This record gives C-alpha cells, sequence and structure tokens, in this order.
RNA sequence: UCUCUCU
RNA sequence: CUCUCUCUCUC
C-alpha cells in the first residue's frame, strides 16, 4: 500500500514517476 | 490582453486584503497580542467560525434539529493564550450573526464567498497534507493506493465551480461511486423532484470531471458514463477504471497556494494594498508572501518543529501528492515522507496537557519558487477500455514533462530564468505516503 | 463549540 | 494553467 503515482503541482521539467508493474498488474 | 490579468490580480487581491482586514478585526475583539495573533491554531479557530457562520444549510438544520447543549446561532473553537510563558486554550462563544457582519464589513458589505472558499481550499490542502483517507476509499471499493488522486476531498459542497477546479480524479469518481451506490441500493433515488436534481449534480459533475482529464479515450468513457439513465454496478466498475488509468493518463488538477489567514492579516496589517500591487494563487506572490512572515506554532513535547513546519509549507503549497526530490529542490531542505516525520496534526485537541504545550517557529521558507499548474503532464471502436490500456502500456516513468520549464529565484519576479533540476544522483523517494 | 495519518 | 462559474442532502 501507499503512494502509487505523482501528482505535479509545480510547472519544473522532472521525471514523473509511478509504480509500472502495480498498476499494470491489474490490468493483465 | 494585459488588461484582464491586471483586473484578475486586483480582484484576487481584493479577496485576500479582505481576508487579512477580517483577522485584524477578529484580533482585536478576541484581545489577542501579536504572538498569540500569529499562531496558527488560533487563526484556523478564526477561520472555522467564518466558515461555519456562513454554512447555510446547516445552520438551518441545527436550528431545525437543536444540538445536545449547544446554541444553534453561536460558533466558537479553541483560543489560546500565553500566561506567565504557560499556554492556556480557553473555549468562547460568538454570535453567528455578528460574525457575518464583522465578515461582510470586512469586505465592504459585501458576502464575498471568494476568501470562504480560499479558507476552505487551505483547510482541504492541510487535511490533505496531514491525515489519510484509506477508509473512505476502501468502504467505496476504490484502491487505498489512489491517494495521490484525493486531494480536495474534504472540501464540502458549498465550495462550488472555484473548489471543483481544486479536488482531484480520485474525489470526482468517490462522489459518483457514492452516487451510484445510493442508486443501486435505493431505485426510488433518482426518481421524483429530487431525482430530477439528483440527475442535475451527477450530469453537472460527470461534465467538470470530463473536463479534468486530457485523453480522448478518458473523455469519450465518462461520456459514456454519463449517458446511462439507471447507472448501475458497470458503471461503478467503469468509474474504478478510469480512476485507475489516471494514475498513468494522469487529469488537470488545478494546484493554488492558499496561505492561513494570519499571514494576509499580518500583510494587510503591515500596509501592503493587494488591491494595488495584485496577487496571483500560482505565481510568486505566494512565496514572496510566505519569505517575510513569521508564523508560530503548538509544539507538543516530544515533537520536531522542522517535521511540523515542513508539513505546513507542503499543505500552504498543496505539495502534498508531490514528487518530494522536485518539492525538497524548491523548499531547500529535505521533504520527509509522512511516516518519518515525528508530528502530529497542526490543530490540538480538547482533552491535551495543555501544560507541557510549547511554542515554535514555523520556517515557511523556500530557497526557490515555481509555477503552479493544473496541468497533470504530457499523456501522448466503442470500447475505449482497450485503447486506454494500450495508453498506459506505452508510457513508462521515465518520460519528461513540462519540457522547458524550472524553478525560478525568488529576485526573479517576471519568471524569465528558469532553473532545471538534474535528478540523477543517488535516488531519495518520491512518494509522500509510501 | 468534534476528532483522526496509513482497510 | 490566472479569473466568474456555484452547491441532490447539514453530514
Ligand atoms: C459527509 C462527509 O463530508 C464526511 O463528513 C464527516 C467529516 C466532515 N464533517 C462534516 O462534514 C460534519 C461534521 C459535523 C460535526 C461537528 C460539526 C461542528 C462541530 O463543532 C462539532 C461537530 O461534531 C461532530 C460532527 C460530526 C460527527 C461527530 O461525531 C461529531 C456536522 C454536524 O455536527 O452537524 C456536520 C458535518
Amino acid at each position: 500500500s501507499g503512494q502509487i503515482s505523482i501528482q505535479p503541482t509545480f510547472s519544473v521539467q522532472r521525471n514523473l514517476p509511478f509504480d509500472r508493474p502495480t498498476i499494470m498488474a491489474a490490468f493483465t | 490582453e494585459r488588461q484582464n490579468a491586471t483586473e484578475i490580480r486586483a480582484s484576487v487581491g481584493k479577496m485576500i486584503d479582505g481576508i487579512g482586514r477580517f483577522y485584524i478585526q477578529m484580533c482585536t475583539e478576541l484581545k489577542l497580542s501579536d504572538y498569540e495573533g500569529r499562531l496558527i491554531q488560533n487563526s484556523l479557530t478564526i477561520e472555522r467560525m467564518v466558515l461555519s457562520a456562513f454554512d447555510e444549510r446547516r445552520n438551518k438544520y441545527l436550528e431545525e434539529h437543536p444540538s445536545a447543549g449547544k446554541d444553534p446561532k453561536k460558533t466558537g473553537g479553541p483560543i489560546y493564550r500565553r500566561v506567565d510563558g504557560k499556554w492556556r486554550r480557553e473555549l468562547i462563544l460568538y454570535d453567528k450573526e455578528e460574525i457575518r457582519r464583522i465578515w461582510r464589513q470586512a469586505n465592504n458589505g459585501d458576502d464575498a464567498t471568494a476568501g470562504l472558499t480560499h479558507m476552505m481550499i487551505w483547510h482541504s490542502n492541510l487535511n490533505d497534507a496531514t491525515y489519510q483517507r484509506t477508509r473512505a476509499l476502501v468502504r467505496t471499493g476504490m484502491d487505498p493506493r489512489m491517494c495521490s488522486l484525493m486531494q480536495g476531498s474534504t472540501l464540502p459542497r458549498r465550495s462550488g465551480a472555484a473548489g471543483a477546479a481544486v479536488k482531484g480524479v480520485g474525489t470526482m469518481v468517490m462522489e459518483l461511486i457514492r452516487m451510484i451506490k445510493r442508486g443501486i441500493n435505493d431505485r426510488n433515488f433518482w426518481r421524483g423532484e429530487n431525482g430530477r436534481r439528483t440527475r442535475i449534480a451527477y450530469e453537472r459533475m460527470c461534465n467538470i470531471l470530463k473536463g479534468k482529464f486530457q485523453t480522448a479515450a478518458q473523455r469519450t468513457m465518462v461520456d459514456q458514463v454519463r449517458e446511462s439513465r439507471n447507472p448501475g454496478n458497470a458503471e461503478f466498475e467503469d468509474l474504478i477504471f478510469l480512476a485507475r488509468s489516471a494514475l498513468i493518463l494522469r487529469g488537470s488538477v488545478a494546484h493554488k497556494s492558499c496561505l492561513p489567514a494570519c499571514v494576509y492579516g499580518s500583510a494587510v496589517a503591515s500596509g501592503y494594498d493587494f488591491e494595488r500591487e495584485g496577487y496571483s494563487l500560482v505565481g510568486i506572490d505566494p512565496f514572496r508572501l510566505l519569505q517575510n512572515s513569521q508564523v508560530y506554532s503548538l509544539i507538543r513535547p516530544n515533537e520536531n518543529p522542522a517535521h511540523k513546519s515542513q508539513l505546513v509549507w507542503m499543505a500552504c503549497h498543496s505539495a502534498a501528492f508531490e514528487d518530494l526530490r522536485v518539492s525538497s529542490f524548491i523548499r531547500g531542505t529535505k521533504v520527509v515522507p509522512r511516516g518519518k516525520l515525528s508530528t502530529r496534526g497542526v490543530q490540538i485537541a480538547s482533552n491535551e496537557n495543555m501544560e507541557t504545550m510549547e511554542s515554535s517557529t514555523l520556517e515557511l521558507r523556500s530557497r526557490y519558487w515555481a509555477i503552479r499548474t493544473r496541468s497533470g503532464g504530457n499523456t501522448n471502436t466503442s470500447d475505449m477500455r482497450t485503447e486506454i490500456i494500450r495508453l498506459m502500456e506505452s508510457a513508462r516513468p521515465e518520460d519528461v514533462s513540462f519540457q522547458g520549464r524550472g524553478v525560478f529565484e525568488l529576485s526573479d519576479e517576471k519568471a524569465t530564468s528558469p532553473i532545471v533540476p538534474s535528478f540523477d544522483m543517488s535516488n531519495e523517494g518520491s512518494y509522500f505516503f509510501g
């Protein structure tokens, strides 16, 4: 459990991270 | 094009000035000293007094159904006073009509609901940065891991379109799912005059959720959800699917810096005419206001004032669900995740021992400042679920969004020279609630 | 006029 | 990306 993904607040370049395997495992 | 911008700035500054001068009047009427007037807890109490005075429907309900041992025409809250260096809490009661009169006199005889919505958003941001909503998530059948979409879950209904822009995809999905569950339990939902009203509400909420989404497939799917006359289990499952898809193909959630009324009141008492200078909730104005403002808070024994200050900073800038790396880059100090913060919420309970409580200054200062965005990043037949799944499968957690945008120094008022962060060293954590 | 991070 | 959007029900 926890926070899987980021919701951007500031307009900065940055990589937007997310836990791809956890999100995708619910779609396979 | 410039004239409209300057009028918008003037209107926002008018709202800020009204809030600040109301805070000054309340501090005068409460006989608070400067230190006590700068306490964040006293400002929280005063703001809650304002919100409860103008909560028309709740006030009417309280009049019809009185509460236990409470006068339905009086608001109140904990006001903290320092006597001989010892803090003590007091419960003082104010007439709701008196509070409304004072607020209207603060806004020049106008019941400016914009300032009330501003305070509402400030409280919502504080609650988002402090408390998690996993129990409500699990009750409605959504995964507890989509907390990043639950921005603005504590915003009440009276906020309207101003607060609707702030609440995220998760909260809108949760409210729609609650409506669908109520319809599933009782068929008399969506019937009668109340049925027509709730159908209109459902359509409006679906439309603003559709506006939140960016890709065409998500908009088409929420459109299909909206078109159902009697939404049942299928639409609730489709809403859950859209909420999960919002984790990768993010939505357009509006972020604003809504500061506590203590900062605004101190600024207005200092002599800052927000009407003439102008205010923006997405620019340098909140950062500039926070840099030269002093705020005090109550620290329970065995707590870290740095962690409480970081929490208040995150709440002020609505950076609760922000990447920890960019938040730390903007702040200059490490933004520690929620698990490792040795601090509880800002508000003090009525049962606390008000003899060991101490006071600390809040470090609400940041090295850099950045523009707050509504965008959620770049996203790049009749069953659009497969198309959505394909779109999310193409995405990787390494794509760069907001290209060419950086963080500006505090002296760079016009946002001319951006600074791009390079997060390519040893990896820190990225999720606040992780 | 209430309380709470984390089924 | 600012701003007016106003609230099915006190919840
Ligand atoms: C529905 C949703 O929103 C959720 O809900 C819950 C949370 C929030 N809250 C609300 O909304 C409310 C609350 C209340 C209350 C109160 C108020 C005020 C004062 O001061 C006090 C109090 O207390 C209490 C409550 C509730 C519950 C309990 O337990 C307690 C209300 C009334 O009261 O009315 C309303 C709303």
